């Protein structure tokens, strides 16, 4: 059957890894402001790396995550930038996918010299109505097997509406 | 499910499973434990629960003791009872969480002729929750039920303070006034969506504070509870509920449903 079990997005998630802390990050920090108007997100490195340059704890990484029509102006905007053309991988089996933009310029957003060029993870997590079953405090629940997103389901989803193609096998 | 994932035999054989009343979310036994159990020098003491609980759209109230057989209602008062009392709206709001912890106190009160402890359940203690409504009026009501001011709405944050002009607006709905006036003159297309039954009954904001202030009266003059009058039996809802409810089988049954089986998916086509 569909009634109710439509398709929408639970969540974009973007991401900006940067080997270090410091100016060059803040800056990354302040591309994905001014770019979803919530405050972004730090990431401390998990352990030391060295042929990396990075120490345990050391602030390595920003990400912000936007939902609701906020996420589809930008994953549009994003997704213009990768000329609508994904690839068969890029969706995971749990029905969710991504792509990465060198230059966050490609979408809107100017140039400032004294802010740098970034790249981007895009991450679009996809779900449909009652995923609160396996969220909420009470009662939490897994969701029932012809309700899950799949890779199959999001892709004819991601064909359709936008128009994009796949690609590859 | 997933064809590496799936479960081994010896993972399933050394499963132990939690509670059921876990599993179904729907029991914390730490606090529970803590709830319950009772000084042991004060021997067969019951030690009472006030119970408040949220539906999508009914409250519940329920004064609750422990057996090892089972738990024990003393008494039960749900915030659908209220059209009794002159309460038809919003009734998973604030004051219809007052108005029915006062329903409960004021009907057991009653029966007896009375110390008892908030179980919110899973409930998050956010101040200016709707469970501490409950207490509230469990508390004017007449019970001795221990609680501090920190959750009641209109608790200042950045100083150890209680405004009661704000909690006392809580009690009789005046933030679903002001909102309600506010939407007034700022949107009509939503404030005919929510707050519709308020246009069709005629209770425009203003006399909002009344219906409680007399819902409350109402309550306090006969809380005796009416059960529904109930139109079909014990035995009719029951017969009519079998009609929906298959009935598993015999090993006979399965039996030929196997043999058949073989008869078909086997013997070349």
């Amino acid at each position: 059957q569909n009634p109710m079990r439509d398709l929408k997005i639970e969540k974009l998630v973007l991401n900006i890894s940067v080997g270090e802390s410091g100016d060059r990050l803040t800056r990354a920090s302040k591309v994905l402001e001014q770019l979803s108007g919530q405050t972004p997100v730090q990431s401390k490195a998990r352990y030391t790396v060295r042929t990396f340059g990075i120490r345990r704890n050391e602030k390595i990484a920003v990400h912000v995550t936007v939902r609701g029509p906020k996420a589809e102006e930008i994953l549009e905007r994003g997704l213009k930038v990768k000329e609508y053309q994904l690839r068969d991988r890029n969706f995971s089996a749990t029905g969710n996918f991504g792509f990465g933009i060198d230059e966050h310029i490609d979408l809107g957003i100017k140039y400032d010299p004294s802010i740098g060029i970034f790249g981007m993870d895009f991450y679009v997590v996809m779900n449909r109505p009652g995923a609160r079953v396996t969220r909420r405090k009470r009662c939490k629940g897994t969701v029932g097997n012809s309700h899950k997103t799949t890779k199959e389901d999001t892709v004819s989803w991601f064909k359709q509406k936008y128009d994009a193609d796949v690609l590859d096998k | 499910a997933f064809q590496k994932d799936a479960k081994s035999s010896a993972y399933s054989s050394r499963f132990q499973t939690p509670f059921r009343r876990r599993r179904e979310g729907k029991t914390d036994y730490y606090q529970r434990k803590r709830l319950v159990t009772q000084h042991k020098a004060k021997y067969n003491t019951p030690k009472y629960r006030l119970v408040v609980r949220f539906t999508n759209k009914d409250i519940i109230c329920q004064i609750i003791s422990s057996t090892i057989t089972g738990d024990v209602v003393l008494a039960a008062a749900y915030s659908h009872e209220l059209p009794r009392y002159g309460i038809t709206h919003g009734l998973t709001n604030w004051a219809a969480a007052y108005a029915t912890g006062l329903l409960i106190a004021r009907r057991t009160l009653q029966k007896l002729g009375f110390k008892v402890f908030l179980d919110i359940g899973l409930q998050r203690t956010t101040t200016g929750a709707r469970v501490f409504g409950a207490l509230k009026g469990a508390s004017d009501g007449g019970l001795y039920v221990p609680h501090s001011e920190n959750r009641f709405p209109g608790w200042d944050f950045e100083t150890e303070e209680i405004d009661p002009e704000l909690l006392r607006s809580y009690i009789f709905g005046g933030h679903v006034s002001q909102y309600m006036e506010e939407l007034a003159d700022d949107d009509e297309e939503r404030f005919s969506e929510l707050f519709k039954g308020y246009l069709a009954d005629d209770i425009d904001a203003d006399s909002l504070e009344d219906i409680y202030t007399s819902a409350h009266e109402a309550i306090r003059a006969d809380p005796a509870f009416k059960p529904t009058e109930k139109k079909f039996t014990k035995e009719q809802y029951a017969a009519e509920s079998k009609k929906y409810r298959q009935t598993k089988l015999s090993k006979e049954e399965r039996a030929a449903r196997v043999a058949a089986k073989i008869a078909a998916l086997a013997g070349q086509q």
